[PDB]
């Protein structure tokens, strides 16, 4: 309930992560922390898939 | 003094880089210098005009500040057991060209509570070193020698940048007092700014409803 | 004025890190519009705009980016009122809900433990906290940042003397200049405690950049 | 718990050995009860150590320390729950132990009562005028407990009432009283976010203490900007009856466009035209001279009363006075014009005085006059 | 003198601009200098002519006037409590380059009559 | 050191001249250590004191027994084990 | 080429700073790891020796 605030679903957060504009810099900071970490792991996933 | 009466000794430290991240060595003077000279110079060029009779000169690049010391090394009197050659070898090695960077080391001079124009250290590089040997032993061991040392200031870029944005902040804040007008606030707020500020720009930045839309005790801001 | 300072000096996570989870909203209690309830209970129509203004003002203090979109009444409070407020942050599509208590001038209060997230430091508190972190960090502790830190551990176990007090004061001045451009150190006082002779007390006074 | 570097919120209170010519004492009701002694404060931290950080006394002391003050005294009349009305405060200031406590303390030089502002001032009746006259006399009686102390006084908020008090005040202690007007709207805020109204005397005391080290005790403390002041309560246009060049007058506190809020007066309550104590800096300079001669004179008590002793005093007193004259502290182009010291068996004493055990020293001084008015006459060069 | 015999002290004031509309700081000398020198120079170029035997020279730009002082700072004798480092730090900062204008400050020297 | 200095005065006459020879040298050496930062004090009398005399440190009975008593007082320095920093905002 | 000895509570960026001090152009933690054939950025133990080239 901390990473997903109240009535939030992973589907909703995934939509925000794909389109950064629809938050206009007002996403809660701790969720922006999670999105930043997921961006970091993308490079490792790309290398493995080769 | 406040606690004890120990004698502070002058120290010379050498670094490879300008920011002092890689220490190279250090040397503590065995005798404190009895006089220190600081020199500041700045050059101006006169303005020549064909249609103006004004007399004025504009600023041209000022040479870096200079420092001068004389150190004495002795190995003859009782209690002076550190050889003179060892101290002179260390002193020159700190002022010499670094084999890695191919440029002379960056030096720092520290001495107790002495302040070298607002800082506890003089940051610079050696520009001259003269050693005079005046007394020798029977096996030609040098017993007395004096070194004249002169440096030119070479400060760190990070400290210069911070001090620059401190005295000339990008954004300044002012407090409104009684019987102040908007042009007066702009003069006070715009004094620290590099380019100043006009009363219209100041009003727009603060979202004022009119030119008198402020009350005493309120705070206003002024950007570049 | 706290908003003005926060914008100038920035805002970020508070130190040490703290975490909160707000209380759960009993969604099965708010199924009645506030305005329709007020009109049905024969409240003054001049009261309603005052009521709504009170809700908007109280929410704005709680979060000034909020934009109220809905208002509902708890069915267990039929004239002390429990209100569930729905708002959107700025121009985003994110929507959040918050509980409140309305009292009939009208007064609106917010539930205490309603925020989920981290604690943030703003404006002056951000700069004050920034200097505090610098003192508690020694160089070499930060990964890939092996120079960040004050480095006062090098002066421990040294004899308490005028030389040590001078060295501590000048060391603080140099490190704050290097690693905290938003603050200006105005004075440093070093004193020895009478009840604990082996401890040193350092008093540091700072001013904000462009404050005057 | 190993040796380490740590962050603390504690505070240290080292002993301070600095000295100042003018040290005020704050007499009024404080947050918490204390004994009958006077507490010395070196900063705002010391006040928090003894009293909670709330109430009128806290903000008056805070206003003093933020205006350049360095050392102050606090004398508590009781807890804040004993505040009833104006007349009760006057009675409390008339107690007996106050004079003994003030006299026993040699550091105190100024007197401030911050609690005069609390009470209502909506009636301009003659009962209020008499009450204000009593308060000034009560404070001045405290100043008489020891030579050199002066009291910084408040005035009624209504200018018409204040002008009435000045005309009808009668006392032989005028030279020890200085009054400032009007109240000031400080930069501090209370729970309802309203500005806190403070008496100007708190900030003036810090200015006087600061001005002594900077400019000198012989320099008028007027025309100095205040700090942490938003605006005076009333504008300067309401004080045209409060300055009398040939009578009692107030020292106005005024704001200027671009100059802030400044003190605009240096007179005392001395209304006599030819009196020498019409200015605060003149009264303070002579007391500063008196204090030194008292200290120098004490070294010759229980000493033989002969010509050798008199020369030792006369040589040193003449030495100190000339050093003050060459610093601009006394008026005169010649040394004999600035001062003169007389001490002898026939210059100042008689053989009867020697038999009584007395030693009489005559000292004359010439003081400087502040520039209050400047008139410019503009004429055309007849060429 | 005419009224009193106080000792006037030399003062140094700094400004950001040429007209002195923005003050920066001030410093009052703790010891007046015992000598002050003022220097004026002006240069002329001789006139060369192929048909005139006249001897004359024409005025070329004159360097600006120079002033020189020596100030002494002491912190050892009784009554000298202001630290030497503070006074020297203030003195240089008035003579240094302004961080806003990138040019050295404009100075004013006043001393009594 | 004082043991080494004291050994040179064993079997010596126990008079005032001998005491001055010891007191002069002992005062000399401790003072040199004080000026090197080895003792705590801003005044010389605060750092150390040496007492040696027929009434300052001994009695006539002590002389008869053949004793020689020297009183030495020292002030030492304290290490810096803990450093606390209190950071406050400048009220201006 | 320079050689360094690993002590307690050392990290790869710390090792590269000490090893790279004597080198003309320094060294980065990735290059230092590659030259020593480390399996990961923490694949070293106290008492082990590491080498750094230009």
């Amino acid at each position: 309930s901390f990473y997903f605030i109240q009535e939030n679903t992973p589907e909703e957060l995934e939509d925000i992560y794909q389109h950064a504009n629809k938050a206009d810099g007002l996403l809660p900071p701790h969720q922006a922390f999670v999105f930043a970490f997921l961006k970091l792991l993308e490079t490792s996933n790309r290398l493995l898939n080769t | 003094s406040l606690i004890e009466r120990g004698l502070s000794k002058l120290t010379l430290t050498a670094f490879k880089d300008r920011e002092g991240k890689i220490s190279v060595g250090s040397l503590q003077a065995m005798y404190n210098p009895d006089a220190i000279q600081l020199d500041y110079q700045t050059h101006y060029q006169q303005d020549e005009s064909v249609n103006h009779t004004r007399k004025s000169s504009h600023y041209v690049s000022s040479p870096p500040a200079g420092l001068s010391l004389v150190l004495l090394f002795d190995a003859s009197m009782p209690g002076n057991n550190i050889p003179v050659e060892t101290q002179l070898t260390t002193l020159k090695a700190l002022c010499a060209v670094d084999p890695s960077t191919h440029v002379p080391h960056f030096l720092k001079i520290k001495w107790g509570k002495m302040r070298w124009e607002n800082k506890s250290y003089f940051a610079g590089r050696a520009s001259g070193l003269t050693i005079n040997y005046t007394l020798f032993d029977r096996d030609a061991t040098p017993l007395r020698a004096s070194a004249t040392l002169s440096l030119v200031a070479d400060e760190s870029f990070v400290i210069q940048a911070t001090e620059q944005q401190l005295k000339s902040p990008p954004v300044t804040t002012v407090s409104v007092t009684d019987m102040l007008t908007l042009p007066l606030i702009a003069l006070g707020a715009g004094a620290s700014l590099a380019s100043g500020i006009d009363y219209l720009s100041l009003a727009w930045q603060n979202d004022l409803d009119n030119l008198d839309d402020f009350t005493p005790g309120q705070t206003l801001q002024a950007q570049e | 004025t706290n908003k003005i300072l926060a914008d100038i000096y920035g805002r970020g996570w508070a130190f040490p890190p703290q975490f909160f989870i707000g209380e759960r909203i009993p969604y099965e209690d708010y199924s009645s519009d506030l305005n329709k309830y007020l009109s049905e209970k024969k409240i003054e129509a001049e009261q309603i705009v005052k009521i709504q203004a009170c809700i908007k003002e109280s929410v704005m203090c709680y979060d000034f980016h909020a934009k109220i979109t809905s208002t509902q009444v708890s069915k267990q409070t039929n004239l002390p009122l429990n209100i569930l407020v729905t708002y959107t942050l700025g121009d985003s599509e994110i929507s959040q809900k918050i509980q409140g208590v309305l009292r009939v001038p009208p007064q609106f209060s917010i539930k205490d433990n309603s925020r989920t997230g981290i604690a943030i430091a703003e404006g002056t508190q951000n700069v004050l906290q920034s200097i505090n972190i610098l003192f508690l960090t020694e160089p070499g502790e930060r990964i890939m940042r092996e120079d960040y830190g004050c480095g006062l551990n090098d002066y421990l176990f040294a004899n308490i003397s005028d030389e040590l007090m001078t060295d501590i004061q000048t060391h603080i001045e140099e490190r704050v200049l290097r690693y905290e451009p938003r603050a200006e150190i105005t004075s440093i006082q070093v004193n020895q405690r009478t009840n604990l002779p082996s401890t040193l007390h350092v008093q540091v006074t700072y001013a904000l950049r462009g404050s005057d | 718990t190993q040796p380490s570097v740590t962050i603390t919120e504690n505070l240290i209170f080292p002993k301070q050995n600095d000295s100042f010519i003018g040290i005020p004492v704050f007499i009024g009701y404080t947050s918490s009860p204390v004994d009958k002694t006077a507490i010395k404060l070196h900063s705002l931290a010391d006040f928090a150590r003894s009293f909670p950080e709330s109430g009128l006394m806290y903000y008056s002391v805070r206003h003093f320390f933020e205006n350049g003050g360095q050392q102050a005294y606090v004398l508590s009349l009781g807890t804040e729950q004993q505040l009833s009305d104006f007349s009760s405060l006057i009675t409390a200031l008339q107690q007996a132990w106050l004079a003994q406590t003030i006299a026993a303390e040699n550091d105190i030089t100024l007197i401030i009562t911050p609690d005069v502002i609390r009470f209502d001032q909506t009636e301009i009746s003659d009962t209020q005028r008499d009450l204000w006259l009593q308060l000034w006399q009560s404070v001045l009686n405290l100043c008489k407990s020891r030579r050199g102390i002066m009291g910084l006084l408040d005035a009624p908020d209504d200018p018409t009432l204040a002008a009435k008090c000045l005309q009808q005040f009668s006392s032989a202690d005028r030279q020890w009283g200085v009054v400032y007007w009007p109240l000031l709207k400080s930069a501090y805020q209370d729970n309802t976010q309203n500005p806190i109204v403070l008496s100007p005397t708190a900030a003036v005391a810090a200015v006087i203490q600061r001005n002594d080290n900077q400019q000198g005790v012989w320099t008028a403390p007027a025309n100095i900007a205040l700090s942490k002041v938003i605006s005076p309560v009333r504008a300067y246009i309401e004080a045209n009856a409060l300055f009398n060049p040939d009578g009692t007058s107030l020292n106005l506190v005024r704001s200027f466009p671009g100059k802030g809020i400044r003190i605009w007066g240096c007179r005392t309550l001395e209304n006599t035209h030819d009196s020498p104590w019409s200015y605060i800096q003149t009264r303070r300079l002579v007391s500063y001279i008196e204090a030194y001669m008292t200290q120098l004179g004490r070294a010759f008590v229980f000493e033989p009363n002969n010509a050798i002793t008199w020369m030792k005093f006369k040589g040193q007193a003449h030495n100190w006075l000339r050093q003050l004259w060459l610093k601009g502290g006394l008026r005169g182009t010649q040394e004999d014009q600035a001062f003169e010291v007389l001490l002898g068996v026939d210059e100042s004493m008689r053989e009867a005085d020697l038999r009584a055990g007395k030693m009489i020293i005559k000292i004359r001084l010439a003081v400087l006059i502040p520039a209050e008015f400047i008139e410019l006459n503009l004429t055309f060069d007849t060429r």
